């Protein structure tokens, strides 16, 4: 799945077809995924496998047919978008990040952080009057 | 001077898990009147 979490995956040597999967987890758990105070703070919040923005930057790397030398040998997982909603008037805030060339030291064995990193923004409105600019 | 002594075939391929896949090969002629 690439997802950062495993699926059971098997084959029946029985029949010409053979494989199964279940995907058992849909979500890697253990992720502190909403914050609240009860005085009405509340959020969203979203988290995504480095492999999988690997596999958006290599199929970029091939739409340009560059060489992919993004060594980083671990599908770290990590932040991806979070959404804070104003539980009084409703309207909320939407920010988002992505990350490019996550890096790796193939001596100490160890993180090295990414090449690039990039940030959207809009709040979202419960108003058409705001055309957002994002 | 060349002489053949032996061949074997080799195909990627899927094949099913008991499936015999069935083909033959022959030679219709040779050089050096073997």
């Amino acid at each position: 799945q690439g997802l950062g979490i495993a699926s059971l995956v098997m084959t029946v040597p029985h029949m010409s077809p053979t494989h199964w999967r279940c995907d058992l987890a849909l979500n890697k758990p253990w992720l502190l995924n909403v914050m609240n105070n009860n005085r009405g703070a509340e959020t969203c919040l979203f988290y995504r496998s480095s492999a999988q923005f690997w596999l958006d930057e290599k199929q970029l790397v091939e739409a340009a047919g560059q060489q992919p030398e993004c060594h980083l040998p671990f599908p770290m997982h990590l932040h991806w978008r979070s959404e804070i909603f104003d539980e009084i008037t409703g309207n909320r805030l939407t920010q988002e990040q992505e990350y490019a060339h996550g890096s790796w030291d193939g001596q100490e064995r160890e993180f090295r952080g990414f090449g690039r990193l990039i940030q959207r923004d809009t709040d979202g409105f419960a108003q058409v009057d705001i055309p957002t600019h994002p | 001077q060349r002489r053949i002594k032996s061949v074997s075939v080799s195909l990627p391929m899927l094949v099913g898990p008991y499936e015999d896949v069935c083909a033959q090969l022959t030679q219709t002629s040779s050089s050096y009147s073997t």
